[PDB]
């Protein structure tokens, strides 16, 4: 029991709005995509500093010569290694920590 | 001569304790770079 | 009743409950992918993080992580390991002979080695110990631990 | 005293305007729900490495031997321990202080 | 009047203050809930960081914010107090005595060994003071304290 | 000049846009609200932990003996004293400059 | 003329003048409380940060702002003063005897320990006027001073 | 050709968005003297800091005696104080370097 | 044609051309504002930040800028260079003399002296160079240089 | 089968949206622009410090003088100078890793 | 029929197909232009990161990013090495020979010299390795490395 | 022969000093890593 | 008998110089740590 | 009497020895302050 | 035989010499122990 | 006289003597300063 | 000849010496070296 | 008895030797520690 | 003669009995204080 | 006969008594000399 | 004259005993020089 | 007398030997401090 | 006369045999012990 | 008799005079090296 | 008489010459030993 017109206005309407939320959700997605290509960069550099500091190792490698050898012996107590290897799991155990750490604050984006 | 032979025996006993007392200082010498080592690192680490 | 009929000339039946839920239909249907393309952010973010594992535009960073490694076995770390210097292992002691089978012939008795070797131990320990409290301490803070 | 029709649009764009607020109201709601994740996954990274850096402590284990207790004693002022422990008490206040401080933080989240 | 029949036939009684009144009674009723939302993300948030307490999504990390502790009791720091080193209690200065019963018989006289202690009390008592202002002082600096 | 309803329609989206813009009015203070909160509660933190710290220096006090005042009398400068305090001060400013410091950035909230 | 009747019949007398004049006025009247809390926020804001003050919803941390302090007064920082360690005032220099009335009485001349009281006041100088240089030189980086 | 009220309803649209595109640039002005007053505030900090710091140097300050002059003369090569003063200009070049990136990133808000 | 004269008696002649064009004039001259405050801010931010100079609401800080100033001469400070410590000029090598005229009379030769002088001038150079390398290295980083 | 002016208003609705989101490009576009500066700007301090400060070391340079080889000749290992150059590596590509990761970071303006 | 009269007398045929088509049309045509801006900002900024290049706005910051470097070799970097202070090249042990010709003429076997130079290697590498392993532990912590 | 006899008990009162030795320098040593080791603390702390 | 008196008298003398002695190393002792003390400070503080 | 004659002249030279020495002795002083004071620099900077 | 008595008496003679020199060396090397640890307590306080 | 002819060559000897000692220390100079410059840098890296 | 015997009796007595003063300077040398040896890996060691 | 005043003589002028040498040795301790006293007190300070 | 003679050697051998009972005394005293400070130096 | 040696050995003791009071001041003097370096040098 | 002859014997016995105790202090000497060198060395590079 | 002049002539052989020994221990002490400044110096220097 | 000279010299020299036979023992057990401690001291 | 014991004691009084001349400069020039050799090390 | 008392003098001096050049070797490898071990331990 209405005017003509009144339907058609409607329905323009209502597919206007449909129209300018899906752009709403394209520039979404974009936005997302933008976020997992910053997080890919991001672990892609650490892992080309990784490379590089790996390989400059192997030029200035050095050996205690096979002399001092008894002294060290002579002196060294049971718990020496063991505390130099958990100072070196203690650094692996912060370095991923602060990579998830990282991570995480990447929900912000 | 008397005085060559204990001249030249004297020698031969030095020569003898400079080689003891290299092979000693050789040992010490390894520990107290042992001892330094394995305190910078923890002392380093903090 | 001339204004029955003009009134019939210009109308048409139009039913709300048609309009709206066909506006809403559609709305509802467009915004349950906005909701999903969002929890799925989410949870690949989340799953990123916590190594459960991203899908879709994250499944990429699955294999960085997983390089990167999960409580303290670290694959990038683990690189290092191979160019680690080798260190003599930690026997008991033996007795230093100076002059042997000389008349000037002594040595070292070995029993204060070991008490020595005590608390060097000790001083290892407390050194570590120390180390990794201010480690968990200053984990926020910027600094190197 | 207006033409048909004209109550009817006014429905539609009321009814059109509740039904976006509440899109709006759903999608804030999310975001919350994407605040609170982060909160829970930031927290339990920390107890995780907690977790980890205490159980290396075990291993390593050593203890003063009998002897030198003499001395430490013989010079050991009756505030050195209490020294010590307020040391440690400055850090475990630090770090709570730190741990609250990014808590706050999260409000701009 | 030909007139005031098509007026009549196009025309229905629409009332401002019933449409206004509906319109604006539904966004209220949303706008609330909007509001409350804000609010309790806003006393959740809150409640976590001071220790009040949270509710709904925050009543998860209720306990990771209980383990953390407040205050300067920390139930994540006091695990490692159960591994910390043991060390001597602090008692009275005794003289030590060389060569018992013997003609060379000398001990140290102890009245001196009171002053160093003094002094060292002292020592201790600076450097601790001059830690804990420094530690203060560089709060917001994210430098370890 | 104009058909019945179009002053209507006119005012009703009047009614619309000026509902809209109050209900934005009101989120905007809930805003300025939580601000201030974070605010308060960051000031807070820092008067607690200085709270804290003030009171662990009681216990472990300890003087200067007797002796050794007249060593340090005899070498001590005329600029020490103020040296110690000039340095005392600018740790005061500079924490004091920290704060107010973040009291500004406060204001991208 | 029908036309004329029928036009008047569906036709009401609306100017934009009075439409548009109160839909600004509304507008108007509301964006002045948008725009006036906008500017009070700020203000607070700036008022807490230089120290004029704040009114409103910060009006509670002034307190607190206050007891911060400025310039270099902080009574939060004088509350470490209370246990500061007390040290010599620094006088003239008196020589020192031994043997006194003894054949064997020396005395230190006091003449290089004034030399030695210039120098290392001196140092005291250049060690504390480099750390001032640095500390303001580091303000910006996250670092002690 | 259209009936009446159409352009009057035309205006009307024309007019509100016009009055709320005015708005948004009333508040877009609001917007950037807030960030011209951090800037200001941020830098008036800076100089108050310096002008403390400044004054505290002048009552400690000290002059090496007469003597030790021979033997500094003595040993001290030809660039002592070109480093030195090299190590201040540093100093200065890295304090502006970091004031004006401070400048540069105040872009953001 | 009673149609026609409906027809006339409620239409308006209204052109699309003229709507339009008024509706997007009037659009356009209020977004080059918005586009002119926005170009206006990014201006004077960047003209601030390059030492070009910014004008409006950022022209008050353009003093406290040139204050800081560029390069490497910052007025900010130089303050600290009128409290700089005074130090020896070096000069050439004077022999010194022990027990001039008496038979004991020795003099440092100063030809060691200079060897000596060159070495440490290699020492201050590393040092120095080194400084710089890791100040500029640690830039980024938030650490003293 | 529609009254006249319903047409005209619905390309007048059309023509508004159009409009809206043109002038919403245009400001993208601006924003854009905007980081482009920033970006420009940061590298540009960076090349200008780096300038100032290779010139600062030309003055103060200075050798190890013709005596003092024989010794360090006698002691020095083959492993000096490659350890050396790889400290001096290690600081360079922390150096770009850093830049780097900074230009990544701004994904986020 | 006057219905029908006056039906066909206010009454203009209007298609759906065609103003949604026309409308949806001019929107794709616009927000397809609002994506590529976006997209192109996105490639240019990831180009300036990863090396691969930038265009538009960006491509000014080109040059720069190639003065930075990639890898290791960063021309930034290697204008210091033009002023790297010089270091003498390690060569083969020579004895040192005292009092050559005369009756006191001893020399410096140089064989503990070659022990020497070997554990002065090892030292140096487990030194130069333990910074390599901490700089890498520690590259998101803002610290020197 | 009254040499031997003076020998050996110069050599026993060698002994007992070592032995009385051994104890004063372990009570010594002691007393130093005390006085490092709550020094450290505090240094390091700071 | 003259000797043990001779004794006696070098052994107080001997106490006489110890006392001496014990003070003058006190103030030397106050004088060190005073030195330390205010420079570790500035030292500490950058 | 000679003796007296040959201790004040030996005290005498003594007292132009003990002048010459605080002479040299505080030059030597100086330099140790400036090499320690131009390498602190350099060495605290980094 | 008076050498024998002769003989017992500077033994006793020498006895009592050392019991007198035991005293006083003991009491020098106590004062001298008790300098030196303070000295070196001292030292590595600070 | 011979006293004068044997002063004379005992002084050249020393000054012999102090020429090759002048030598041996230059060069031992530049080993320590070898060494603490390239334990230093790393030193410092780390 | 007496005298010959004598000499060979007199060179017994001074081998016995000999052998009695190396034992007692091997117990000396011995206990010196570790106390020497514990002293310095307890002061490298903190 | 010439030997008893000859013994008084002699013991007169050793007392006066011993008043000389106590000056001389009283002025170059003093000398002595005031020469290591500045030397300590600066190198502590730097 | 010869009862002389025997009579001599005896008292020589009676007083180098004697000579040693002191010298060992006196050298043991030497040694001992050269040895105790000589450890209580080294001790500390 | 029995008096000069009597007369001789009182005059003896008379001299012991001489060069007892001579030596107790010069090895005091000495002493005193000796401890006072070694203290003087001990305390700084 | 035999005096002169025996004059001339005795100088060349000090001449040889002079070449031979300057081999011994030569061996002696190095051995010290280089034992000190390595210790010192090894000191400094850790 | 021919005491006297004896007297003078061993006066002045004494003088003669007086100036040489001053010379060549200018000389010696001189090349000390030399040497040892230049260690002093190069030590602090790095 | 002759004879008796004879004599004489050959046994100053046989004495001299055995003089020297001694003092190198005895000159090297000295040196001995000085070296040993020396070295012992220099290595540690 | 007595004109012979008095020029031996004048004679004697004379020498002494000589030898204490003579021992002045000797001690005086042992005690400057010994002086200037401590003092240039001390200084140092 | 004169002749036993100049021919006396003449090798007195004779003996005083071989006296001379005999120490001064003597003098000369001391010294220079003693200056030999001082200077190796300074420069090292």
């Amino acid at each position: 029991p209405v005017l003509l017109g009144i339907p058609l206005l409607l329905r323009f309407l209502g597919f206007l709005l449909v129209t300018l939320f899906g752009y709403l959700l394209t520039f979404l997605k974009k936005g997302f995509g933008k976020i997992a290509i910053a997080i890919s960069l991001f672990l892609a550099l650490i892992i080309g500093l990784n490379s590089i500091l790996v390989g400059y190792l192997s030029d200035i490698s050095a050996q205690l010569p096979s002399d001092f050898v008894q002294g060290v012996q002579l002196i060294l107590p049971s718990n020496a290694l063991p505390c130099f290897y958990v100072i070196l799991s203690v650094k692996a155990a912060i370095f991923i920590f602060d990579v998830k750490q990282k991570i995480v604050s990447y929900l912000d984006w | 001569d008397p005085a060559k032979a204990a001249f030249n025996s004297l020698q031969a006993s030095a020569t003898e304790y400079i080689g003891y007392a290299w092979a000693m200082v050789v040992v010490i010498v390894g520990a107290t770079i042992g001892i330094k080592l394995f305190k910078k690192f923890t002392s380093k680490a903090s | 009743k001339m204004a029955n009929a003009n009134k019939g000339a210009m109308t048409e039946n139009a039913d709300e409950n048609a309009l709206q839920s066909d506006a809403k239909g559609k709305l509802d249907s467009v915004a349950t992918d906005y909701g999903a393309a969002i929890d799925g952010f989410i949870g690949d973010v989340s799953g990123l993080a916590n190594g459960n594992g991203a899908t879709g535009d994250f499944a990429g960073s699955n294999s960085q992580m997983a390089q990167v490694g999960d409580g303290d076995n670290s694959p990038l770390m683990n690189n290092f390991r191979q160019y680690l210097p080798s260190l003599p292992q930690s026997v008991e002691c033996r007795p230093f002979v100076f002059g042997a089978g000389k008349p000037y012939e002594f040595s070292i008795d070995c029993d204060k080695i070991n008490l020595f070797r005590g608390v060097f131990a000790f001083l290892l320990y407390v050194a570590t110990f120390m180390y990794v409290f201010s480690t968990f301490a200053n984990i926020l803070r910027n600094k190197e631990s």
